[PDB]
């Protein structure tokens, strides 16, 4: 029952339905998500933020905890996966999830290979929040509630440089992202 | 650009466009062989295209150089946005002609309410997106510090300044992001960031040319 | 002068016409060469294979080093040039051309943004040769004579895996095409 | 397939297709939930139908089941020949019935010279295309190693076969990519490859299944 998430067009995200998740400031703040990689590392993709304001990157899908709701709303545990058009070049998924702890660069990262439905301890780090951020969009949140025995992180996601790329991680300074119909 | 007009032929012969096979950000020619940009419009590999027409078409009387070197202001921070100025060094100096020229550094601070010129090959639409094949042109003042930081709380830094109609309508948008904003023929602003396109109390900002001058100066002297 | 290259009608390739080329080898060979981009690369476009033996891909002109001759012929240098249908969406050309050495992968990728005409070391790197490739079809092979006092990669094109994608690059295994009239 | 014959409906139960347009594939049912069939036909989203023989026409004896797993052998890459062979995994379990029946896996390797049954919806024309509407069949030999290397200099793998004739006039054809080779009834071929359609000196080019036996067992043992 909380309120939904609007796309830029104001109309709420629809759970199954396709949607470029673009920084909500242009110019320095970079363009859209999209799966990416590492140097060093082939599969899982990871996440990464384009550079540029005029590229949207990869669609992602939403899907909520409740299968019945057909409504993306604020505040509640979901799972978020990129929709690529190119061959898949990986066997893990393109779901999101949060890392384990990198102790190279301190950073929870968010990668992929994360899991779609059976919210439970097993799938814990593939539950993210979306929440308003200030006036300018929004931002994700990583807090799972699907197990409520589990200590779980419970932490806003902003975006970090690493391997020459952007990357979202865990963080004290949300990056904001609006949502823009697929095509 | 939205909410603006096509510039006159030679109107801003100053603007350049920052290429790799595309245009993707602006830029300004401030001597023979330096152009002004923003930090993140940084890419290895830069062609500058000076004096275009059709930027969407390869034509006469464009003259295309590679940059030789692209110096990232060196503080500059992809979280604060903040310092968000690079120079271009060309690898031969460009020809001047009524098509392309350069603009003066600024010798002082530009004050609130100055009505600037701001150009761009960037997005022209407030809803969507539509990017014009030929350069568009806003007259737009400088907003207070006040109103700047109250649309973007948190965020607004020393080296930035909001500038445009917080009644929305008229805005820089993406692709502008680099380009000149010239307020009594001097290059005061550079397109940095704005959230969404010609929205009310959204207004777009610009790096503060004026706080940069020095590091300009001496940059293009020690390369 | 040299022997005319022929399509699958068994006609004589002509400059200026428009010609898909496709995997003398179908099904698990592939299908056509089309325009294509890089996943971190937008401009110049590269040549890519399509994977279906029924997409035959972006077709391609041919343009002779002496325009006076319309006839496409075997082991004559020449220039390759995509002619896309859709909406170009990079400044570059369309036209084939052997790129720098990528040390990434240790191929010499056939990609785009060369030139036409003006034979001569500044163009050296835009002119291809079609072969036979034993009774499958034809081959592309990079050795071009424009430039008697140049040294110049010489090698045959064969086809190879890169960013999820089917290329074509330099290498000592050919890949055979037939080329159809588009 | 060129110079073959109308297959007739229930005669080739075991016959499977996949998907459709540019990614239209022929496999085989080796059980009640699983699908061999060429890795050349991997795609995302792999729908199986079961059952028919008109392809075009509704007859009520088929099953359209979507895949849940496509296993490519790891050895296969889109830009080499080798390996040509994948694993699909049915969301549930076909009906079997006169229709829909499984194929069994090969025990021991074919020898040459030995009659196959080739079957597919591909090209029926030498020159020219035309696809059927009904399933076609077709009795060929496999060839001696030495025929099949011969025709194709450097590119016959230990896991591939030649079969046909090297007078041409029958052969597979695009569209049969993925279907069945079928001697003394034994899985011993998947449709993988050739140049031209029933032309003089190129043979179809099968992958030879029962080098792959023992990972058919253990990829679907463990999935």
């Amino acid at each position: 029952k909380n309120e939904p998430v609007l796309d830029t067009d104001g109309d709420e995200l629809r759970a199954g339905e396709q949607y470029y998740v673009v920084s909500a400031i242009w110019g320095a703040g970079g363009g859209g998500l999209a799966l990416g990689r590492l140097t060093d590392q082939k599969c899982p993709e990871i996440v990464v933020q384009r550079r540029s304001d005029l590229d949207y990157g990869t669609p992602v899908v939403f899907y909520n905890l409740d299968t019945k709701d057909d409504i993306v709303r604020r505040s509640t545990d979901l799972n978020i996966q990129f929709v690529p058009i190119r061959d898949r070049l990986c066997l893990t998924s393109t779901v999101w999830k949060i890392d384990d702890y990198d102790t190279s660069t301190g950073k929870w990262w968010v990668t992929t290979d994360g899991v779609i439905g059976n919210p439970s301890p097993q799938t814990l780090q593939s539950w993210f929040k979306i929440e308003k951020s200030g006036n300018l969009g929004y931002k994700f949140n990583f807090c799972p509630s699907v197990c409520e025995s589990c200590v779980t992180l419970c932490n806003d996601i902003g975006r970090y440089g690493h391997d020459g790329q952007i990357r979202l991680a865990l963080g004290e300074n949300a990056w904001p992202f609006v949502f823009k119909k697929a095509s | 650009i939205v909410g603006g007009y096509t510039c006159g032929a030679n109107t801003v012969p100053y603007q350049v466009s920052l290429n790799s096979g595309y245009h993707f950000c602006g830029g300004s020619l401030i001597n023979s062989q330096w152009v002004v940009s923003a930090a993140h419009c940084y890419k290895s590999g830069i062609q500058v295209r000076l004096g275009e027409d059709n930027i969407n078409v390869v034509e006469g009387n464009e003259q295309f150089i590679s940059a030789s070197k692209s110096i990232v202001h060196p503080s500059y921070n992809s979280n604060t946005l903040n310092n968000d100025i690079m120079l271009i060094k060309l690898k031969s100096a460009a020809s001047l002609n009524s098509r392309v020229a350069s603009i003066s550094l600024p010798t002082s601070c530009a004050s609130a309410g100055t009505q600037c010129l701001i150009s761009g090959w960037g997005n022209t639409k407030s809803s969507g997106t539509s990017y014009p094949d030929v350069l568009k042109c806003l007259k737009a003042p400088i907003l207070s510090d006040s109103s700047c930081k109250s649309a973007y709380p948190g965020q607004i830094t020393s080296n930035m300044f909001c500038a445009g109609y917080l009644e929305g309508g008229k805005d820089s948008c993406q692709g502008d992001s680099g380009g000149p904003v010239v307020c009594s023929g001097k290059l005061q602003g550079i397109v940095s960031w704005g959230s969404g396109c010609a929205q009310k109390n959204k207004p777009g900002v610009y790096t503060k040319v004026c706080n940069y001058v020095s590091w300009i100066k001496q940059t293009i002297a020690s390369n």
